[PDB]
């Protein structure tokens, strides 16, 4: 059982993206596009420091999508995190 | 032949009892579970007895002393004194022992080879003992695990997608029912026998 | 004449080459041969001798014979090795290292860690000038020299890579050159590149096949000292046949986890060792002889290696050989030691070790 | 951020290119500290955030503290979590993480021998080989071998290797006798 | 056999629909839209 649980966890971090969802078979159209999408467009890390960003930088001094994430954050919503979707779907027409 | 034979010794009548491992499927699901990986089995053997030769090649250069199975003091029964004797010895009763070899010979205490019959021991009964015997286990357990995850991929494969034309569920789930009435009605393996 | 000797050598390393593997499965044979022979020998007496119980008589010249036999076909290996897996060890070498100067200066930029073997034997052969005599890139050099020369010292570059400075230009400008005569024995031992052989001896005395096949032959020379070193070539099973591989896979996938468990054994009967010695010595006479007691746990040391060597053994546990607990007053606390050391030893870690196995098999 | 952010919204603009490899210099030293992420904006449209990350946030990341916390995490969501609570499991994570990052940060204020005497014995009994095989009495050996025999070249071709053998072991009991004496 | 039985169990419930059979890759194209799908549109207790 704990060896099906590791092998779970690879498979699943292997197979979709851990912040939107979206599995590597969409991504992959693009040579790399996987491990693209997963190490510089959604990468867990990059949102980490985003939050330490946030939270160290001063309230008057946030830009416009800082406020909303901020607000949103304070609230405790999570809509902001992208769900389902991101750049390359939304602009699929455009960017291929 | 052996029901003729019978008649000359009732006894040949015991042989036929082997006929349930062919009358019974059920029998035959518990037999799989053996000879699925028979040939491990048999090399798993022959490999204790290459290591309890080996062992009996140690014993027979160093601790032939040990070796003596007699309780009556005048007359000494040793089973180390050839290496044909000792190598019996061994496969025959230290393999069969709980404890492995350590249990049918002199106890080591006081001895200047006290150490390395020691080490011998234990090694003996680490690697023949516990490890091999492990080994068999193992391999009848996963012969279980393999006839059933076989049996399992034959359910998921026929399940999912059709037999004739592989084309999946999922496209004929679009109509309900849709990949049982495929299945049964359009391309029904029986239809074409 | 010297080149009807290269055309008599080259058809010798090809021979062995090609009968490389077939010369392993015939000394794996020969050494099953020689032990079933040795399967006779018996003692016999001072000094004692082993000898052979032989009906027919034959044996003995028999196993001369074989050993003779066994020792020339493991020179023969040898031989056949380093025809045939040797270029093929030194071509991966001489790759890694090619690639590593190309594409990470590992000399130029970087430098060894000085704790890696192969990292700090590879400085040899970068100076030597047949250096890929057998990767087929011959440009490595004139690539690390267009690379990283102009930045980091089109001088020292090529000193560190052993390229010549004005032998290329003054070729090139007037070449002036004779032909040497192969003849010349003189000429030859200065043809061949002693710091490359020096380099490529030392990655096959490295290699660990290489080992494993001079440990062979050492065991067979030793088998005619001692004839029961042949023993020590039934240990060659493991490596001949991918079939009983499969089986020892099952005991080196978790072989780590296999020694940490016998690690963690040995520790619990440790606990278990100071318990006894400190609360239950008196129950560990082992002597039947009323007279004269044996105290297996008057001493930390004797009480720990009475445990790990017959209670872990013992069927039921540390209980089964030591002084029944009846009528004592201590018998309740004995028995939950007893039951105890029988559920965590006797069950549960060897449970793991054979777990370990079957997890592995899966 | 800029011109990255020009660059992710034109992908195809061969001026803004050409604008790219010629701040190619900066873009690379600025490429760790440049950070980007999506979010779900307010006009109801993913968007591309950008944003700075320090050198003491990057090295607390990579801390093998910092790394095993993130894989038992993962684990702890992948396993044992569902989908629902993924975002909120995840925001307390990076809260606990930046905590601990900080505070290391706050707080940090401000064989080799076995290698040499391997490549030693290693070089002399190369050597001893070396010298053995070119000799000035290899000259004679040759002048004694002008004739050929095929008997004689079985001999040499075997020995050859037999020398090998032996300064093989010779290398081995060499590092047998310097690793005791490195131990003792 | 039993914890494969398990979580094949969790698996099939996780990933389609108990009524309609239409898997969560489909219905997630929207946030949340497989739960909402499962806990709003084809809820077996509110077929009960
Ligand atoms: N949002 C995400 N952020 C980062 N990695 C993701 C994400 N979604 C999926 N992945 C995948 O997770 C894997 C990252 O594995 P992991 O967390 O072990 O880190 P790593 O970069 O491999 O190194 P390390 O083992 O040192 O942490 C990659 O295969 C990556 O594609
Ligand atoms: N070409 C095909 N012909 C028939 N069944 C198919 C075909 N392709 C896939 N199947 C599937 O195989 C299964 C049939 O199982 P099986 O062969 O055990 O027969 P059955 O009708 O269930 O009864 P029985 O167990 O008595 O033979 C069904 O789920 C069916 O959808
Ligand atoms: N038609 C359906 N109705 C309800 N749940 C469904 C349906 N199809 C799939 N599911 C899934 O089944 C799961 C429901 O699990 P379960 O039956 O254990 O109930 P629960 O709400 O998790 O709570 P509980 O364990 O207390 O019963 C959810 O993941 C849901 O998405
Ligand atoms: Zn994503
Ligand atoms: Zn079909
Ligand atoms: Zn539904």
């Amino acid at each position: 059982e704990l060896r099906d649980q590791q092998e779970q966890v690879k498979e699943d971090m292997e197979t979709k993206c851990f912040i939107c969802g979206i599995g590597n078979d969409y991504f992959d159209t693009v040579p790399h596009g996987f491990e693209t999408h997963t190490l510089q467009e959604h990468n867990l890390a990059n949102y980490l420091f985003f939050l330490m960003y946030l939270i160290n930088k001063d309230e008057t001094e946030h830009t416009g999508q800082e406020s909303y994430v901020w607000k949103m954050y304070q609230e405790r919503c999570w809509e902001f995190f992208p769900a389902g979707d991101c750049f390359r779907k939304q602009y699929e027409d455009q960017l291929n | 032949t052996m029901s003729v034979l019978g008649h000359y010794n009732n006894f040949f009548f015991a042989a036929h009892l082997l006929d349930i491992a062919m009358g019974f499927k059920t029998l035959r699901t518990i037999l799989s579970s053996v000879t699925h990986n028979g040939k491990q089995l048999v090399l798993t053997v022959g490999l204790l007895a290459v290591v309890v030769y080996l062992y009996t090649v140690v014993a027979f250069n160093f601790f032939r002393k040990f070796y003596n199975k007699s309780e009556d003091g005048d007359t000494p029964d040793m089973k180390c004194d050839d290496m044909l004797t000792c190598y019996m010895f061994h496969m025959y009763v230290g393999v069969r022992a709980g404890g492995g070899i350590g249990d049918e010979i002199e106890d080591p205490a006081g001895d200047e080879y006290e150490i390395y019959r020691i080490i011998f021991d234990i090694t003996f009964f680490f690697f023949v003992i516990v490890i091999l015997l492990a080994i068999i286990q193992g391999l009848i357990i996963d012969a279980f695990g393999e006839l059933r995850d076989q049996q399992e991929q034959v359910k998921e494969d026929m399940e999912t997608k059709c037999f004739i034309c592989g084309i999946g569920n999922d496209y004929f789930d679009t109509v309900p029912h849709g990949f049982e009435t495929h299945t049964l009605q359009e391309h029904n393996l029986a239809n074409y026998l | 004449f010297w080149k009807k000797i290269i055309a008599y050598q080259q058809k010798l390393l090809n021979y062995f080459a090609r009968n490389f593997y077939n010369m392993r499965m015939l000394a794996l044979f020969v050494a099953f041969a020689i032990n079933f022979i040795l399967l006779f020998y018996k003692v016999s007496t001072i000094a004692v001798h082993y000898v052979l119980e032989e009906s027919s008589g034959y044996m003995e010249p028999t196993l001369r014979i074989l050993a003779i036999l066994h020792t020339v076909i493991s020179f023969f290996c040898i031989i056949g090795y380093y025809c045939l897996k040797v270029p093929l060890v030194i071509f991966k070498r001489e790759k890694e290292v090619a690639r590593k100067l190309e594409f990470d200066g590992l000399y130029i930029t970087e430098q060894p860690s000085e704790d890696d073997i192969k990292g700090q034997w590879d400085r040899l052969v970068i100076n030597t000038q047949s250096f890929p005599n057998n990767y087929w890139d011959k440009f490595v050099k004139r690539k690390v020299m267009d690379k990283y020369g102009e930045f980091y010292g089109r001088d020292r570059i090529s000193e560190l890579l052993g390229m010549d400075k004005a032998a290329l230009d003054f070729s090139d400008a007037r070449e002036k050159k004779k032909p040497k005569k192969d003849s010349s024995l003189s000429a030859v031992l200065n043809s061949i590149d002693v710091k490359y052989q020096m380099w490529k001896l030392g990655v096959v005395f490295t290699d660990n096949s290489f080992l494993y096949l001079a440990w062979y032959m050492t065991m067979s020379v030793l088998g005619h000292y001692n004839n029961f070193f042949f023993a020590a070539h039934l240990l060659d099973i493991a490596m001949g046949f991918k079939t009983l591989r499969t089986i020892l896979s099952s005991v080196t996938h978790n072989g780590k986890q296999l020694v940490l468990t016998v690690g963690l054994l040995a520790v619990v009967v440790y606990l278990y060792t100071v318990v006894a010695f400190n609360f239950f010595r008196k129950f560990y006479n082992k002597s039947e002889d009323g007279d004269t007691p044996d105290m297996k746990c008057d001493d930390m040391l004797t009480c720990y290696m009475f445990h790990m060597y017959v209670g872990v053994r013992a069927g039921g546990g540390i209980g089964d050989e030591i002084e029944d607990p009846a009528g004592d007053e201590y018998e309740i606390y004995r028995i939950i030691f007893d039951i105890t050391f029988f559920f965590f030893v006797i069950v549960i870690l060897l449970a793991i070790i054979q777990g370990l196995i079957i997890d592995a098999f899966g | 951020v800029l011109l990255t952010n020009l660059s992710e919204h034109m992908p195809n603009d061969t001026r803004l290119q050409t604008f790219l490899e010629l701040a190619e210099s900066v873009l690379n030293y600025f490429q760790p500290f440049l950070g980007r992420i999506e979010i779900m904006g307010s006009a109801k449209r993913i968007e591309r955030v950008y944003f700075e990350i320090s050198e003491s946030s990057r090295t607390q990341w990579e801390k093998p503290q910092v790394k095993e916390s993130k894989r038992q995490f993962i684990f702890d969501v992948v396993n044992e979590g569902g989908e629902k609570e993924k975002m909120e499991l995840f925001v307390n994570f990076c809260e606990d993480t930046i905590f601990e990052m900080q505070l290391a940060a706050q707080i940090s204020e401000s064989s080799i021998l076995t290698v040499r005497s391997a490549l030693f014995a290693l070089r002399y009994n190369i050597l001893t080989l070396m010298r053995m095989l070119s000799l000035k009495s290899l000259k004679k050996q040759m002048k004694k071998v002008k004739k050929m025999t095929v008997k004689d070249m079985v001999t040499a071709f075997f020995s050859s290797y037999w020398s090998i053998f032996m300064t093989l072991l010779h290398f081995v009991a060499s590092v047998f006798r310097g690793f005791f004496r490195i131990i003792c």
